[PDB]
RNA sequence: CAACCAUCAAGCCCUGGGCUUGUGUUGGGGACCCGCGGCUGCUCGCGGGCCCUGAAAAGCAGUGGCGGGCUCGCUGGCGGGUGCCAGCCGUAAAACCC
């Protein structure tokens, strides 16, 4: 799931620095001597909560290892209520190397061109089943209990 | 001044054209 | 997401088993204010409310 | 045997749900 | 471990290596090419990890199969069709004088009795095929640039040869001189 | 010895029968395997049932690869509960199941030439089609004389 | 640091950055010319034109050397054919 | 084969379908989407080829075009979707330039086989594409890539299969696409848009359509005689001596017979 | 008492199906950039001056 | 888990228009209509027509063989089997391979 997901991020990343200074230069010239709403992926903490709850998301996906945790802990929470599916990446680091950062905390596909409905609508599905309801059959539990064997026998001990 | 369409059939030597004056 | 603190969860005890008025007071000494009291109850009250019909 | 076929079974399923790298 | 995805990828690159091959095989093997016989050298590229029985025994008989290995061949009928046969893992085309000078000069070996020495010597040379004509290394070349009745023999003789592989450098009738110094 | 069956849909084009052998023999021991095909035109019908040595490995298979994004077929892989397990459920396994070119025969018992006895069956048979065509046909308003 | 950059492309996945950071680069595979820019080591090295053409021999013995060699990953066929012209 | 039973074959069957149009639906219960009219019309008459031997070759298979002396198609409202090699900016600019009176009108979309790969993948959209349009039409250098871009339920299953144009003059696309002037393309796809579709079938049984129950039965016999002709002089083997049987059908009644 | 709980998704239970806020959406949605317009137009003003 | 058929060919007629050889397509279901093969027959196959269908899903797998492989014996040779072949064809046998 988590390489599927990447390789249609990867097909919408959205544009490097160099290349849009290079379009703008284009559109420049072309003025010296037509086109759609572009379709990219969506990021940032407080537009993709926006986004969310104006219920313009269609997939949500979230780095796992958020060092201020708080900036997520109600995330997946307002994603289930709101209905768009969601997921939790591992590494932040992918989501900035997803955009052209360093570090992003969440990402957000909206809308996507004709000839990836498909793709996206299938990448969806097989989320909202296949991550959503096997972590969300135990998802309202506290987790921990990994004593080792000298944490046993402290715990005898004590 | 090398000429490539020469030096690739093989004028190696005969490729270059020098010229007296600039 | 975040849940109750201790004093919260044990009106919610006190209520879910009846003692209401153990619950107002304990409320009250946790508090500080009757109105505050009463008000916690509240919330608490429709928290157990949605709990159920959620259920 | 028994132990072996489940050891050999768990180590497919991690190498399918996690990879082989590192 | 290998994984679903690489079973399902073989199994279509497979169907479809027998698909195309079927086809070829249906159809008649005329390329839209003049009867005359030519002179192509032909590199092979690592298209598909599995081959099919036919493109294996074509490519035993071109042997190929150490990695970067290319060989200069007549155009004619049968090569043609072996030559379309094994289109997805050859690349070849009309080399060019100074091509097959430098690539025999830079990387030439000689076979004798199942062992690669290198072209170091026209006397070896010589003790190697001797009386079919050749007199030297580039008797030889002139042997393979227009080729005569010694071209199979002189095949035969020279070892396959080893390009080094290129950092980025269907058919195409002359940028396999561009190729050819490019990994040469 | 309690063999485990594990039942395969949304079976992606080509993922089938040696795919499956290597794939769950990676896994672990497989004693039968059967992919469903059609007999019409030999093409699988994109579900297989597969029968491990063990029931356990059978149910690490199953959670490992039952909820699984390929070529973007969701299989659902998932354990046949040994309750059931019909009897005829690997009665073609191990065997081919060939594409059999009924078409191509068909048209070919046609263009054989038949006897003589034969020819006369088949202008009887014809003769009384022919009849009850024109039985249900006079009720239209339409009689064709030939 | 530029071939740690370039690494840092090829590693996030950045083709047309990449392809810049080569362009600065200017790597002596395609250029066939020297990477770095010697003038001014090779003016102390010679005061004088007779000290080059004293130098020549080495110079000329090495440089046809390597116009007769075949080209390996330290000495790319580009920068053979330059020596060579 | 004979004009006049054929005449009088194809006014019965035609009055059948009539009559059984106007019968009530048996529940007491109408519709919206359908008047009397329009439900006598719209309905295919077609006739039915069945021989005496398999038809194996491939070209005898493959789908052709007869020029039928009244268009078999209607013109009335539907659409025909035509497909383009290269340059769909160019062929946009030339539908949006040329005629604006029936080919405006008729041409409901015309896609490039690049963007038709790119756009129609999914079984849905290739589903909602058949039955979104009415009629289709594709050049020879994409007939042949057609059965893989438009899956079975496009081209196997159902009758209304792309009829082939030559969008032929006599590589980069943004260049300068080769394509025979724009008129002789009009002519060309006006011809294509009236001309009865022909497939064959392996087997013994082939199904034709000839016509529309709202025309007159003088022109669908015309229509069915030239048919008969032209599908036993062109494309059947063994011209006369594998000839058999031709049923003249509605759309769920029975079969009239005519024998050769 | 059991010390730590299941919690009970008693809010989130309920999917709510409408956006949040009421707030009209700007022209600047569904216009091209004006952003972008006058970073172009500086940019062919850069181009004149040369 | 990329893309990767001829993004036009070759041959013809009556030289200017075309024609011809260029095989390729998910699987199901409907208490709907038609044609041909068989079945004494119900019916079953093949081919159509009209609909429903996320690239959907719970045995029903049935028709004859060539070679090849794993075998059982007699003398590397010969004769019977095979829910074996990522090989072929269609009733024969050939082809392929080495």
């Amino acid at each position: 799931l988590a390489a599927q997901a990447f390789k249609l991020l990867n097909k919408y990343r959205p544009e490097t620095k160099q290349e849009k200074k290079e379009r703008l230069l284009r559109e420049a010239t072309a003025i010296k001597e037509v086109s759609k709403k572009p379709y990219t992926v969506k990021y940032g903490l407080n537009h993709v909560v926006g986004l969310i709850e104006n219920k313009k998301a269609s997939l949500v996906l979230i780095a796992n290892d958020v060092d201020p945790i708080e900036l997520v802990v109600f995330l997946p929470a307002l994603c289930r209520k709101m209905g768009i599916p969601y997921a939790i990446i591992k590494g932040k680091a992918r989501l900035g190397t997803l955009v052209h950062k360093k570090t992003a905390a969440v990402v957000a596909i909206t809308e996507v061109r004709s000839e990836d409905k498909n793709e996206l609508a299938k990448l969806i599905s097989a989320v909202k089943e296949g991550y959503l309801e096997k972590v969300e059959d135990t998802r309202k539990r506290w987790g921990g209990g990994i004593m080792g064997f000298k944490a046993q026998k402290r715990e005898e001990k004590r | 001044k090398f000429d490539q369409v020469k030096d690739d059939q093989g004028a190696e030597l005969a490729a270059f054209s020098l010229e007296g004056l600039n | 997401v975040a849940g109750l603190a201790p004093y919260e969860r044990r009106v919610i005890e006190l209520l879910r088993n009846g003692k209401d008025k153990r619950a107002r007071k304990f409320s009250k000494k946790k508090l500080g204010t009757f109105g505050r009291a009463k008000r916690k109850c509240e919330e608490l009250q429709r928290i157990i409310a949605e709990s159920r019909r959620a259920h | 045997s028994k132990a072996a076929k489940g050891a050999q079974a768990k180590k497919a399923a991690q190498a399918a749900l996690k990879g082989v790298h590192s | 471990f290998k994984r679903a995805e690489k079973y399902v990828k073989e199994y279509r690159e497979q169907e479809r290596e027998k698909i195309r091959l079927a086809r070829i095989a249906k159809q008649q093997g005329s390329f839209h090419i003049p009867a005359e016989a030519k002179l192509v050298f032909v590199i092979r590229i690592k298209g598909i990890n599995k081959i099919p029985p036919k493109p294996r025994k074509i490519l035993q008989l071109l042997r190929l199969r150490q990695i970067n290995n290319g060989v200069f061949v007549k155009v004619t009928k049968a090569t043609a069709e072996m030559i379309k046969i094994v289109e997805p893992w050859v690349a070849y085309g009309y080399p060019n004088l100074k091509s097959v000078r430098e690539l025999i000069y830079k990387r030439g070996y000689g076979k004798v009795n199942g062992q690669r020495i290198p072209l170091t010597d026209n006397a070896i040379i010589e003790e190697n095929l001797g009386k079919y004509g050749i007199i030297c290394i580039e008797d030889l070349i002139h042997e393979i640039f227009t080729v005569g009745p010694n071209f199979k023999q002189a095949a035969n003789f020279l070892w396959p040869f080893k390009l080094s592989n290129p950092n980025g450098g269907g058919n195409r009738e002359e940028h396999i001189n561009a190729l050819i110094r490019a990994m040469n | 010895s309690q063999p485990g069956v594990m039942y395969i849909a949304r079976l992606p084009h080509g993922f089938y029968e040696h795919e499956l052998r290597g794939y769950f023999s990676q896994f672990g021991e497989i004693t039968r395997l059967r992919v469903v095909r059609n007999k019409k035109t030999g093409a699988s019908r994109h579900r297989a049932f597969i029968e491990f040595a063990d029931a356990e490995v059978a149910d690490i298979a199953a959670r490992t690869m039952d909820k699984y994004l390929l070529f973007g077929h969701i299989l659902t892989c998932k354990i046949v509960p040994p309750a059931q397990v019909h009897p005829d459920l690997f009665k073609g396994a191990n065997r081919r199941f060939k594409v059999v070119p009924w078409n191509k025969m068909a048209g070919r018992q046609l263009e054989r030439p038949l006897s003589e006895s034969q020819w006369q069956v088949k202008v009887a048979k014809e003769e009384q089609r022919r009849a009850a065509r024109a039985e249900k046909l006079k009720e239209m308003g339409y009689e064709f004389e030939a | 640091a530029l071939e740690k950059k370039i690494s840092r492309a090829l590693g996030r996945g950045d083709v047309s950055n990449a392809a810049r950071l080569e362009r600065n680069a200017n790597l002596p595979e395609k250029t066939g010319k020297p990477r770095y820019t010697l003038n001014h080591i090779i003016r102390e090295r010679y005061p004088t034109f007779q000290d080059a053409l004293r130098d020549l021999d080495d110079c000329l013995s090495m440089l046809f050397l390597f116009a007769n060699l075949p080209s390996t990953t330290a000495v790319p066929a580009k920068m053979i054919a330059r020596c060579e012209r | 084969v004979d004009p006049d039973q054929t005449l009088k074959a194809c006014k019965a069957l035609l009055a059948h379908i009539k009559k059984a149009a106007a019968a009530p639906r048996p529940d007491g219960k109408q519709n919206l989407l359908a008047d009397e009219e329009s439900t006598v019309a719209e309905t295919p008459i077609w006739l039915t080829l069945t021989t005496k031997k398999h038809i194996h070759d491939s070209h005898r298979l493959q789908p052709g075009k007869i020029i039928l002396p009244h268009p078999l198609n209607t013109s009335e409202e539907i659409s025909v979707c035509l497909i383009t090699a290269d340059p769909q900016r160019f062929y946009k600019n030339a539908v949006a330039d040329e005629f604006p009176e029936d080919l405006r009108a008729k041409i409901g979309r015309v896609i490039d086989i690049s963007h038709l790969k790119a756009k129609f993948k999914a079984y849905e959209a290739q589903r909602k594409l058949f039955s979104e349009h009415d009629v289709f039409l594709a050049d020879t250098r994409i007939i042949n890539r057609l059965p893989k871009a438009l899956g079975k339920t496009f081209y196997k299953t159902t009758t209304k299969r792309p009829i082939p144009v030559v969008l032929m003059a006599q590589r980069d696309p943004l260049e300068n696409a080769n394509a025979r002037p724009i008129p002789e393309i009009v002519a060309e796809i006006r011809k294509a848009i009236g001309a009865a579709l022909v497939h064959l079938s392996p087997s013994t049984n082939t199904a034709i359509k000839v016509g529309y129950a709202n025309w007159e039965p003088e022109k669908l016999a015309a229509n069915i005689e030239t048919v008969i002709r032209e599908l036993v002089e062109r494309f059947v083997p063994q011209k006369w001596q594998n000839v058999r049987n031709f049923y003249v059908k509605g759309p769920e009644t029975a079969a009239l017979p005519i024998y050769q | 008492e059991d010390p730590y709980p299941d919690t009970v998704e008693w809010f989130t239970s309920v999917e709510e199906k409408m956006p949040l806020s009421a707030a009209p959406e700007p022209k600047r949605r569904f216009i091209p950039s004006k952003n972008e317009a006058k970073q172009i137009m500086k940019l062919v003003r850069a181009i004149r001056e040369g």
